[PDB]
RNA sequence: CGCUGAAAGCAUCUAAGCGGGAAGCCCGCCCCAAGAUGAGGCCUCCCACGGCAGCCGGUAAGGACCCGGGAAGACCA
RNA sequence: CGAUGUCGGCUCGUCGCAUCCUGGGGCUGAAGAAGGUCCCAAGGGUUGGGCUGUUCGCCCAUUAAAGCGGCACGCGAGCUG
RNA sequence: AAGUCUGGGCUAAGUGGUAAAGGAUGUGGCGCCGCGAAGACAGCCAGCUGGUCGAGUGGCGCCGCGCCGAAAAUGAUCGGGGCUUAAGCCCAGCGCCGAAGCUGCGGGUCUGGG
């Protein structure tokens, strides 16, 4: 998981989720993955 | 780290 | 012609279900009661507000997310002794408490409000143990 | 939960499978169960026990009063085990079989007014180059202006023992029914001839 | 473009009760009830039941599609009732039954034990197949991922449980 | 990290709801503790004293003083 | 400035967490073992020596690890000097 | 001490109650394009076209209020309790409370005029 203040679709497959009151950024390529932090 | 006194040892009255 | 200033008088003893009421809402009516500032012979330096007891206390109802981000503080005077209690727990523990800590935050400081908090009587639960002084129901 | 009065008797080591195993023995029977603690009365579960039997021309009448109740003779001892609801109206040793593990509580040797080495095991201080009237003095005790005061809690000289004490889950080497004594393995609180609890362990 | 308002065919036969806050979904193969939000109003028509919405706004749309869906899972669940399969890949890997328990021998030092919870009931065709099948979707979706976490398919090898119908990508070793 | 699941016919751990998950947190262990003035509880004992919510007089159950001491202790306890 | 004693050591700690170890994780150019990087986590632990007044640092032998800071660069009505 | 006052609206973070670049299908409200009952978008059935589905769907910008970005040292806290169609924020009102300011009443001095 990265964990950036800057949470972006990397490709376009990624996919920008919003849970728990956090942004994360799901996709199928598991080096997408992020959450914002 | 090493810094000067301010006050000097102190003398018998 | 000077302040009428009235000699003791019998207190009155009140009943209040808690069920389903806002903390901070129904706390407020409480030391209002209890400071006796509904008599219009009110007076500020003796005790002559009424008894209230409460009942139901443990179905006390609160808004937002306060059951689980509500913190009770308890400082031990030791190192490290600062204990913290959420609502939620607070309520599963000692629900009583929750509504006693907000009624006695509204009360003045000092010997008098000490006294007030006396004349409170709170309990979990829909029993109360003071039959013998026939407290009014009251609807707040 | 299960548990005994009993008086620490003294120390020795016996002899098991070519090993050496200290012991200390502990003299635990017989207590009469003198009243019994319930739920409904007493809000709470346990059995007050009698220890050691006592000379009635000291038991005043309130006392008297108590142990009557129960139809049991004067007794030196009372005290509580907690959970622990007997049968009998008897407790002896044969509670307890060898291999069993037990907590056995007792009241610490007391070393008075203790320095701060002996009760906290502080270091003290140098006894040369320089050390100025401070061997066993505790140091520092805090910090400036900030907080400007000492904690709660801080270890200083002060009183030290003669306290309750448990230590845990110690073996039952042996018991001997007829003489009423317990062989506990290792080492229990306070002075021979002081008054022991002998608790079944809470360790797992 | 909805979910919510689309109607729920209901098989004979299958009766479906409402109460407040509720429905009450009886069938050939059990009973479920179905918590519903008090703003939600379930509609019981002939061979059909329908979920209404108060508002278009944000809340209530929402509310909407989960109600029905959730309703229409209840009916399909006793009758047809829901099942998940589990394949097990991997040579010294493999699965059994011991009375209603499950057993896996999946490559550690012991082998696991799963038992099976109230409405659940487990299946071993052959020793590399299991049924997790039950009227609850929720708990046998459940059921299902607690033993496939069990072992977590491989990501080097073909080498684990796994999901019917899951593909298997690998990425290369060395 | 999931299960179920809309808004958004797909998808989504979440917006309804439900799981799993730390030497950490709450309890559990050990010790103190009702001055907890919110001063709790149980068992047992004494008891209805004489004189004009007070005063005085002698008692009850008990307690203290004093003494012999103590792996208790500076004194006190 | 009609005085707020000043480095280092010793003693005694206590707090912070931007975590050295231990516990729990995601990603890996993660085969396994072992690393890298980020996240959660402050409960406990965080060795003995050679040199120098040294803090620091280098070095020896180890270690799960040999963390970094605040507390008047914590602590001289506590000691050293 | 005096309104749990009235009416419209927003916010769901305890934001209010301590901060920036920048990041985001937060929420509500505008504006502008693209595609679509000559059948679009999503899914199922093929090769950017075709088949049933029968509606909307995709994108850009702006405004209000919020989200992250947000780590420090003794015990915490918006002054406290506590507050969620508010006891928060924006707009519009009515009333009250509130000082040794102003008024009423009495008095003292100095100054000016009687
Ligand atoms: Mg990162
Ligand atoms: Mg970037
Ligand atoms: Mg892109
Ligand atoms: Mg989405
Ligand atoms: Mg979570
Ligand atoms: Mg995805
Ligand atoms: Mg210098
Ligand atoms: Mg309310
Ligand atoms: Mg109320
Ligand atoms: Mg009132
Ligand atoms: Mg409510
Ligand atoms: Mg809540
Ligand atoms: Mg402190
Ligand atoms: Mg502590
Ligand atoms: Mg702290
Ligand atoms: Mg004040
Ligand atoms: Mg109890
Ligand atoms: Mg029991
Ligand atoms: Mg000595
Ligand atoms: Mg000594
Ligand atoms: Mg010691
Ligand atoms: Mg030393
Ligand atoms: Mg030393
Ligand atoms: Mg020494
Ligand atoms: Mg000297
Ligand atoms: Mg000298
Ligand atoms: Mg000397
Ligand atoms: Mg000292
Ligand atoms: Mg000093
Ligand atoms: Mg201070
Ligand atoms: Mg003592
Ligand atoms: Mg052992
Ligand atoms: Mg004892
Ligand atoms: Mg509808
Ligand atoms: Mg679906
Ligand atoms: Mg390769
Ligand atoms: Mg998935
Ligand atoms: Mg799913
Ligand atoms: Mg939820
Ligand atoms: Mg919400
Ligand atoms: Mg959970
Ligand atoms: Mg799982
Ligand atoms: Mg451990
Ligand atoms: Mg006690
Ligand atoms: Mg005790
Ligand atoms: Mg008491
Ligand atoms: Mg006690
Ligand atoms: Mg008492
Ligand atoms: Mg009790
Ligand atoms: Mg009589
Ligand atoms: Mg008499
Ligand atoms: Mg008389
Ligand atoms: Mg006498
Ligand atoms: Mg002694
Ligand atoms: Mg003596
Ligand atoms: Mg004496
Ligand atoms: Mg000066
Ligand atoms: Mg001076
Ligand atoms: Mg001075
Ligand atoms: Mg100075
Ligand atoms: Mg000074
Ligand atoms: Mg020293
Ligand atoms: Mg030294
Ligand atoms: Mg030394
Ligand atoms: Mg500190
Ligand atoms: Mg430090
Ligand atoms: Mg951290
Ligand atoms: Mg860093
Ligand atoms: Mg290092
Ligand atoms: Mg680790
Ligand atoms: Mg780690
Ligand atoms: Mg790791
Ligand atoms: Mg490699
Ligand atoms: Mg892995
Ligand atoms: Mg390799
Ligand atoms: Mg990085
Ligand atoms: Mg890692
Ligand atoms: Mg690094
Ligand atoms: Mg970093
Ligand atoms: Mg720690
Ligand atoms: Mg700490
Ligand atoms: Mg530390
Ligand atoms: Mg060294
Ligand atoms: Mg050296
Ligand atoms: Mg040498
Ligand atoms: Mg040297
Ligand atoms: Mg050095
Ligand atoms: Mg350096
Ligand atoms: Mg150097
Ligand atoms: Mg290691
Ligand atoms: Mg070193
Ligand atoms: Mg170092
Ligand atoms: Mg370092
Ligand atoms: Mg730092
Ligand atoms: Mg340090
Ligand atoms: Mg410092
Ligand atoms: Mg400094
Ligand atoms: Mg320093
Ligand atoms: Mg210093
Ligand atoms: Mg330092
Ligand atoms: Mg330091
Ligand atoms: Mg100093
Ligand atoms: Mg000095
Ligand atoms: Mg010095
Ligand atoms: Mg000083
Ligand atoms: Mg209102
Ligand atoms: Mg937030
Ligand atoms: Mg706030
Ligand atoms: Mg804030
Ligand atoms: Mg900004
Ligand atoms: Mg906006
Ligand atoms: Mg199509
Ligand atoms: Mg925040
Ligand atoms: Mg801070
Ligand atoms: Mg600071
Ligand atoms: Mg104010
Ligand atoms: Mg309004
Ligand atoms: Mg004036
Ligand atoms: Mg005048
Ligand atoms: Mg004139
Ligand atoms: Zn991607």
């Amino acid at each position: 998981m990265k964990v950036r203040a800057s949470v972006k679709r990397i490709c376009d497959k990624c996919k920008v989720i919003r849970r728990h009151g956090r942004v994360y950024v799901i996709c199928e390529n598991p080096k997408h993955k992020q959450r914002q932090g | 780290v090493d810094k000067p006194p301010y006050l000097p040892r102190p003398r018998p009255p | 012609m000077k302040t009428y200033v009235p000699k003791q008088v019998e207190p009155r003893w009140v009943l209040i279900d808690a069920e389903g009421k806002t903390l901070g809402r129904l706390a407020t009516k409480i030391a209002t009661l209890l400071r006796g500032k509904h008599r219009p012979d009110w007076t500020p330096n003796v005790a002559m507000g009424d008894f209230v007891v409460v009942v139901n206390a443990d179905k006390i109802r609160v808004t937002g997310k306060k059951l689980e981000q509500k913190i009770y503080t308890r400082y031990s005077g030791y190192p490290g002794g600062l204990k913290k209690i959420p609502l939620e727990k607070m309520l599963a523990t000692h629900p009583e408490r929750v509504l006693e800590h907000a009624v006695k935050g509204m009360l003045p400081k000092g010997p008098l409000g000490r006294r007030l908090f006396k004349r409170l009587k709170v309990y979990a639960g829909p029993d109360h143990p003071h039959q013998a002084q026939r407290p009014e129901k009251l609807e707040v | 939960m299960k548990g005994i009065l009993g008086v620490k008797v003294g120390m020795t080591r016996i002899f098991r499978d070519d090993r050496a195993v200290p012991v200390t023995v502990i003299l635990a029977g017989p207590c009469p169960v003198v009243q019994r603690r319930t739920p409904e009365k007493d809000g709470y579960t346990a059995v007050q026990l009698g220890f050691l039997p006592q000379n009635p021309k000291r038991v005043n009448r309130p006392l008297k009063g108590h142990f009557a109740k129960a139809g049991v003779e004067p007794v030196r001892i009372l005290r509580e085990i907690r959970d622990f609801n007997p049968e009998g109206d008897t407790v002896t040793v044969e509670i307890f079989k060898p291999g069993e593990r037990v907590d056995v509580t007792g009241t610490s040797k007391g070393r008075g007014f203790a320095g701060v080495m002996k009760r906290w095991n502080f270091a003290g201080g140098p006894d040369s180059h320089g050390a100025h009237k401070i061997h066993r003095h505790p140091g520092s005790i805090g910090n400036r202006k900030t907080p400007g005061r000492v904690y709660k809690g801080k270890k200083m000289a002060g009183h030290y023992g003669a306290e309750r004490v448990t230590v845990m889950n110690l073996e039952v080497v042996d018991v001997i029914p007829e003489e009423n004594l317990l062989l506990v393995k290792g080492a229990v609180p306070g002075p021979n001839g002081g008054l022991v609890i002998v608790r079944e362990t809470k360790k797992a | 473009s909805r979910i919510g308002r689309l109607p729920i065919p209901v098989p004979k036969g299958v009766s479906v009760e409402v109460a407040p806050g509720r429905v009450k979904v009886k069938g050939p193969k059990g009973e479920l009830e179905v918590p519903v939000s008090p703003e939600m109003r379930v509609v019981v028509e002939e061979g059909v039941v329908r979920v209404e919405r108060p508002s278009d706004e944000r809340r209530h749309k929402s509310l909407h599609g989960l109600t029905r869906t959730l309703i229409a899972n209840a009916v399909k669940g006793v009758s047809e009732g829901y099942s998940k399969e589990l394949l097990i890949k991997g040579i010294g890997y493999r699965a059994r039954l011991v009375g209603r328990a499950l057993e896996l021998t999946v490559g550690f030092s012991h082998p696991v034990v799963v038992e099976p919870p109230e409405g659940i009931t487990f299946e071993v065709p052959e020793p590399t197949r299991v049924r997790v099948s039950g009227i609850d979707k929720q708990k046998v979706g459940q059921v299902a991922a607690n033993i496939r976490a069990i072992r977590k398919p491989s990501a080097y090898h073909e080498k684990g449980i796994y999901y019917a119908g899951e593909p298997v990508r690998l990425k290369p070793g060395k």
